[PDB]
């Protein structure tokens, strides 16, 4: 029974240079009869099936460019990117098929690195529709930024906030490889109106200071 | 023009009982492997280890041809890790093996009236076959104490039965023609190609 | 060549059964086995089991046996998958994939079919008005309390993509699903042109398409 670990879990290089992600094997996969490590590597993106890119360790299935390459022996095998480009970011298993059960890695993250770039920040406050039914959710919207960390603290009249948020961000962009961010403030409808001024402090590496959006409640 | 010569194995008008098991070797050729599976005239095809699908752009140094008769319930026996009367004293394949096992039946091909008896299985041996081994000897089994001297009796087996193929056998006591085709790879020269390279 | 067929998409309800297909469209058939994966929301890729049909031959993965049935029906080139009762962690997309010969690469796949196990409920749409506060301003939809995944959104019925971001949806402490979409657009639009967000929720047969404009104060 045969297991794989990658490495590593999340990988960022920059536009043209080289990728390389390992997959160690707990045994080896070499058949003897032909001389070929069993091993294939598969890439996979939201809403699709993996597709297969590279089989017998080291070729090149069809449809796949000839920047993508692995190698490898015995235990240590490697898939090899050169000339990174923005559709190939995605997430890249090995599988073993020496014998079943197959098995595959616990799967690569690739991004794109570029320069670092600020967000623009907005705030949304609650409808009036949705104060009827007696919940508030507050938005803050992180447009258009990388790298992807960024802190970001809700304030309610200047009062730390805390286990009452949620942050959501998309998928790197595939032109101008940014992310954005959403974080979403929750109260009940009594504690929204107990208070005047909603606060969103973002901090970030692009910005050399934080910048704080707000609105106060009702006015516009 | 140098095709591969799949025809005269898998079309040869007589076959051959699995004891004695055929090996046809293929050597200075070009392999279309479609041929094979593109036939819409087989029961099973069971490929180890190999995509047949992926094979005609690829060379290998030796491919070997493995023809004989069995009975359908036997059929499931030619396979790596297998036992029984066939894995264990007919025809054994290795347990990594690389190549496929197609089959199809022969009733119309390999029965008469009176009762098929030329195709014949080895019964018992003194030991389990080693892969890829084939014995053919018809010294008398000793299955007491008592030795035999090439002699038939008790405790004392000709190790050779007959298949009893009759038209109207059960669906799995009928016959059917197997095929191995097998692969090696060394550190030698390749001979055999798909049509791509 | 051979391409692989999947059912359609299921909501069930923990307890009942499911039955899922995969039916092989192609000469060489007999060639094929089929094998079953499963991706649950988020995570990677398992191998569950696989089956060679000419003969039924049935591997099972340590984590998958006894907990699924992997058949086949060699006459219509169809591998089936099946539980007999369905719990909440069968919630997933199970991808069908198959390779002439065994110990050989999965060299084609189905499209999947996503499973739900769980009951439905559609979403509330709101608006996410812009402020007033030259430059371009931002607006959406917060789409909230719906199960399960998914809905898709679009804006202008399809008619405005620059520029749109539709969040990863998070589960809510209600077990329900909440998701934002928002886009960015000039500033000077926003007394003119008109801004609607069409949510679509299949699973509970609700679609939604919602004004969006500025909060008169």
């Amino acid at each position: 029974d045969i297991q794989l670990t990658q490495s590593p879990d999340s990988l960022a290089v920059s536009l043209g240079e080289r990728a390389t992600i390992n997959c160690k094997s707990s045994q080896s996969v070499l058949y003897s009869s032909i001389n070929k490590n069993y091993l294939a590597w598969y890439q996979q993106k939201p809403g699709q099936p993996p597709k297969l890119l590279i089989y017998w360790a080291s070729t090149r299935e069809s449809g796949v460019p000839d920047r993508f390459s692995g190698s490898g022996s015995g235990t240590d095998f490697t898939l090899t990117i050169s000339s990174l480009q923005a559709e190939d970011v995605a997430v890249y298993y090995c599988q073993q098929y020496y014998s079943t059960p197959y098995t595959f890695g616990q799967g690569t993250k690739v991004e794109i690195k570029r320069t670092v770039a600020a967000p623009s920040v907005f705030i949304f406050p609650p409808s009036d529709e949705q104060l009827k039914s007696g919940t508030a959710s507050v938005v803050c919207l992180l447009n258009n930024f990388y790298p992807r960390e960024a802190k970001v603290q809700w304030k309610v009249d200047n009062a730390l906030q805390s286990g009452n948020s949620q942050e959501s961000v998309t998928e790197q962009d595939s032109k101008d490889s940014t992310y954005s961010l959403s974080s979403t403030l929750t109260l009940s409808k009594a504690d929204y109106e107990k208070h005047k001024v909603y606060a969103c402090e973002v901090t970030h590496q692009g910005l050399s200071s934080p910048v704080t959006k707000s609105f106060n409640r009702g006015e516009c | 023009t140098n095709l591969c010569p799949f025809g005269e194995v898998f079309n040869a008008t007589r076959f051959a009982s699995v004891y004695a098991w055929n090996r046809k070797r293929i050597s200075n050729c070009v392999a279309d492997y479609s041929v094979l599976y593109n036939s819409a005239s087989f029961s099973t095809f069971k490929c180890y280890g190999v995509s047949p699908t992926k094979l005609n752009d690829l060379c290998f140094t030796n491919v070997y041809a493995d023809s004989f008769v069995i009975r359908g319930d036997e059929v499931r026996q030619i396979a790596p890790g297998q036992t029984g009367k066939i894995a264990d004293y007919n025809y054994k394949l290795p347990d990594d093996f690389t190549g496929c096992v197609i089959a199809w039946n022969s009733n119309n091909l390999d029965s008469k009236v009176g009762g098929n008896y030329n195709y014949l299985y080895r019964l018992f041996r003194k030991s389990n076959l080693k892969p890829f081994e084939r014995d053919i000897s018809t010294e008398i089994y000793q299955a007491g104490s008592t030795p035999c001297n090439g002699v038939e009796g008790f405790n004392c087996y000709f190790p050779l039965q007959s298949y009893g193929f009759q038209p109207t056998n059960g669906v799995g006591y009928q016959p059917y023609r197997v095929v191995v085709l097998s692969f090696e790879l060394l550190h030698a020269p390749a001979t055999v190609c798909g049509p791509k390279k | 060549q051979m391409q692989l067929v999947q059912s359609g998409t299921e909501v069930k309800k923990p307890g009942e059964s499911l039955k899922i297909s995969c039916k092989g469209s192609g000469y060489g058939f007999i060639t094929y086995w089929i094998g079953w994966v499963r991706q649950m929301p988020g995570k990677g890729l398992e191998w569950m089991g696989i089956i060679y049909p000419g003969d039924s031959e049935t591997r099972y993965s340590p984590s998958f046996q006894g907990q699924v049935t992997i058949s086949a029906d060699k006459s219509i080139n169809t591998a089936y998958l099946q539980w007999s009762s369905l719990k909440a962690s069968d919630t997933a997309i199970y991808y069908c994939a198959g390779g002439s010969g065994i110990s050989t690469p999965m060299d084609v796949w189905g499209q999947g079919t996503t499973v739900t196990v769980a009951s439905t409920k559609g979403p509330s749409v709101f608006p996410l008005a812009p402020s007033s506060k030259g430059g371009t301003a931002a607006l959406g939809c917060l789409v909230k309390d719906y199960f399960p995944e998914p809905v898709t959104v679009s804006w202008n019925s399809g008619a405005l993509t620059s520029g749109v971001h539709t969040f990863p949806a998070v589960l809510q402490s209600s077990g329900l699903y909440s998701l934002s979409s928002v886009v960015t657009v000039p500033s000077s639009s926003l007394g003119t042109q008109t801004y609607i967000c069409n949510v679509n929720h299949k699973p509970s047969n609700t679609k939604v398409d919602k004004k969006v404009e500025p909060k008169s104060c």
